[PDB]
């Protein structure tokens, strides 16, 4: 607090509860664990070791000799569930999950703004264990010109503030920085700097075994009559993502309502896949006349 | 004093010292008290003042 | 897809499935994407929020976000409710590279939009019904169903 | 319209602005006009319709 | 009156409530009076003043 | 969004002739301008071609110090405009007529 | 040190009335007046003043 | 379409076509246009109604070169054995700058 | 000063050239200086014939 | 620092407060050394020359 008419420092001290970011945690843990997520399964191990472990103990990692990650990026085709995995991190840390968008950091005037970037990391540090997930970034990972003038300067300031910070509170786990990006070809270095990161986890579109687990978890909440072969469906839906596998559940069930069934059947999955698969690439015809 | 002209702002933050951080639409923030019959219990961030 | 779970959530509950989160409409121009949208509006009877996907992106950075954040918040309060966003090809158009303070603003407002839809943040029963002029000019997040 | 220094509503101004160089030029007179009605005759009949 | 300092405005439109809408270069828009030395022949949307 | 889609192409045979009357009228009398003859020479030219021909007929008028347009000015001006615009090719096929 | 500051601007336009318009680095445009030792003969393309 | 150096360079050409004549009168222009080659010029510029006379500028003829020479010689101080006719023979197939 | 080879070239170029000029200039201001130039394969390739 | 009354440089402050680097990554006096290199033994010596 400054005297706007004497020009002497009145009071000091960040008090910082701090409303502007207060609503951003805690989330009281999401309803989505690793149990509520299918098989990957090796990249599951990779997140738990990359993220949860250094967080309780930079000590055990130090004793070993190793360095914990600088930051962790999750990458893949959308619908694998990257923020879904992040909900999982949130469930096993048993803690803090700072929810804010990278869209709100880039703003049109000045030290709203800058202060906001520093606030998000101060907040993490006191509320710790944490766990800052921000959120699918492409825009803190823009390109500078020097300058096209309104956009750039803001993006350039917040980019330096971002990368410097994460480097410096994690030589060693204390705050784990997590994030995601959807597409990583569209961007010019920022997070694709290897001095700023070193753990890029590929989140793959699900294994032959992974599909079955996803299908399984989806029918768990739903009601079925036992005849459903979960393994068979997974064979057909190779090359899909995990979210599609939900849509097929939900769509199979909408078909069930149209048949007047309040349980789901094998007939219903074959029909739901058939909708999705067909729209890609053709399935009926022909028998002639001449092919007979 | 409650007579016009009055400048619209919103509450940014609540602090431990009887005062509320107020970001006016013009620009600058100010650290100022509420009134007697306006409390920090009533006030909330995003509360237009 | 929409009138059935609004008027009646029950059938979906009985089976154990979840309604839609949205519906995508495309096709060739003139196929009645917007006519059908003014049609459905009489029949939802649930608060039809009309915004236009081309009112988004300004010279201001972050101001676009502000606008998406505000419609979704209003929709939660009104819920069930329809957010019909006329153009998914002006805040949802396909990239090549960041270029710079125009094209780049498109993915900034799009990042805000994902997020609210049901990325972490509860929907109530919204139900964003999109529409686009071309079939392909969509981002992979939007192309992927969900 | 608002008051000079106390700011208070005293008048109303029309609802919708601003007509500058977006439509105030309502020119339809010579020499580019119906000087040629002898086209290209058929297309003209269609516009009239 | 005419002597410096002087301020750039641009007539955004003319109002018939006997005021003229002028966009100041500074910012604030204001509705303001005219005299006998000014003509309404002079005035058109977008006229520098 | 329109409904009344209008292609406005090159003026027809009769169409060019009409355009010449309006312009030749402004530029006084000419008891030897055969509008139809002008069309034959100009087969397939825009509305603005016909107008440039009209400008230049006035110019050939005053280069001969005439006070009105006659047939010869139009011949000179049509000759200039069409030459530049963009000349008749001379390969019709050796396998076609 | 007590001698005054001088606001930099760039000549926006040349008017033939003895005034010159200068867009000030403050943001606004102001119309300004020449001295008896800065003349039009001291104005050139890209005049910082 | 879909360029940025040969799509947006056109959306400022389109403002021009269009204030010269157009709905926008006249005035007293009479726009004198100048270009090196017309092989990278849109046909809309090229047709008449605006650009009524399409004036090619050739390479100067024999007599042409002589006239040019003397313009240049006039500013120089010369000898009286100087014969242009011979020089213009050799320099056939040349512009005025040469 | 590290310049990566993924900051070199675009499919119409200038920004690739600009950051090379920048670190050379900056190196000039800040000397002793070592300009690391990884990795010649996106701004250096044999001349396709 | 300029005097706000009439603007004049009254206190020369230290340059840029405090100097800023760009051309990322920037490592002044890198944390990697020449004893951090082993196996590439004779290459240490060649680059030193
Ligand atoms: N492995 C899975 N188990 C359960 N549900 C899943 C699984 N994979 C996908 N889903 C479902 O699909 C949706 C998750 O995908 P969504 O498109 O929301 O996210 P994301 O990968 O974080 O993507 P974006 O790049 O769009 O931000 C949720 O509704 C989720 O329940
Ligand atoms: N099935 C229908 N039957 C009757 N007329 C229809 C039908 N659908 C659309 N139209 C007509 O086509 C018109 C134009 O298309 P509409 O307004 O439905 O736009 P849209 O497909 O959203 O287009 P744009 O790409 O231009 O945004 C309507 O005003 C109406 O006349
Ligand atoms: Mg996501
Ligand atoms: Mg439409
Ligand atoms: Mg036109």
């Amino acid at each position: 607090a400054l005297n706007q008419q004497t020009l002497a420092i009145v009071n000091v001290l960040p008090t910082s509860k701090d409303p502007m970011v207060y609503g951003f945690e805690v989330e009281e843990k999401p309803e989505v664990s690793y149990e509520d997520i299918g098989g990957l399964d090796v990249q599951i191990e990779e997140i738990r070791e990359a993220v949860e472990l250094p967080l309780l103990k930079p000590e055990l990692f130090a004793e070993v000799g190793i360095e914990p990650p600088k930051g962790v990026l999750l990458y893949g085709p959308p619908g694998t569930g990257k923020t879904l995995l992040a909900k999982a991190v949130a469930n096993q840390t048993r803690a803090t999950f700072i929810r804010v968008v990278g869209s709100e950091f880039v703003q049109k005037y000045i030290g709203e703004g800058a202060r906001l970037v520093r606030e998000v990391f101060q907040l993490a540090k006191e509320k710790a264990p944490s766990i800052i997930f921000i959120d699918e970034l492409d825009a803190i990972a823009a390109r500078r010109t020097n300058s096209d003038t309104s956009g750039d300067r803001e993006v350039q300031r917040t980019m330096m503030q971002l990368l410097a910070e994460l480097d410096g509170f994690d030589p060693r786990g204390d705050v784990k920085v997590i994030g995601a990006t959807n597409r990583i070809d569209i961007l010019d270095p920022a997070i694709l700097r290897p001095g700023r990161f070193d753990r890029i986890i590929e989140v793959p579109l699900p294994t032959f075994e992974g599909r079955i687990q996803i299908f399984k978890i989806h029918t768990r909440k739903m009601k079925l009559a036992e005849d459903v072969d979960f393994k068979e469906l997974a064979r057909i839906t190779e090359g899909a993502s995990g979210a599609d596998i939900k849509a097929i559940c939900t769509e199979a069930g909408m078909f069930a309502i149209r048949e007047e069934r309040a349980k789901v059947t094998m007939l219903d999955f074959t029909k739901a896949i058939e909708k999705v698969l067909k729209k890609t690439t053709p399935i009926p015809d022909l028998k002639g006349v001449m092919f007979v | 004093l409650r007579s016009p002209p009055l400048l619209v702002g919103v509450v940014s933050d609540i602090l431990e010292d009887g005062r509320v951080v107020v970001k006016s639409s013009t620009g600058p923030k100010f650290v100022v008290n509420t009134s007697q019959y306006i409390n920090e219990e009533e006030l909330k961030p995003g509360a237009r003042v």
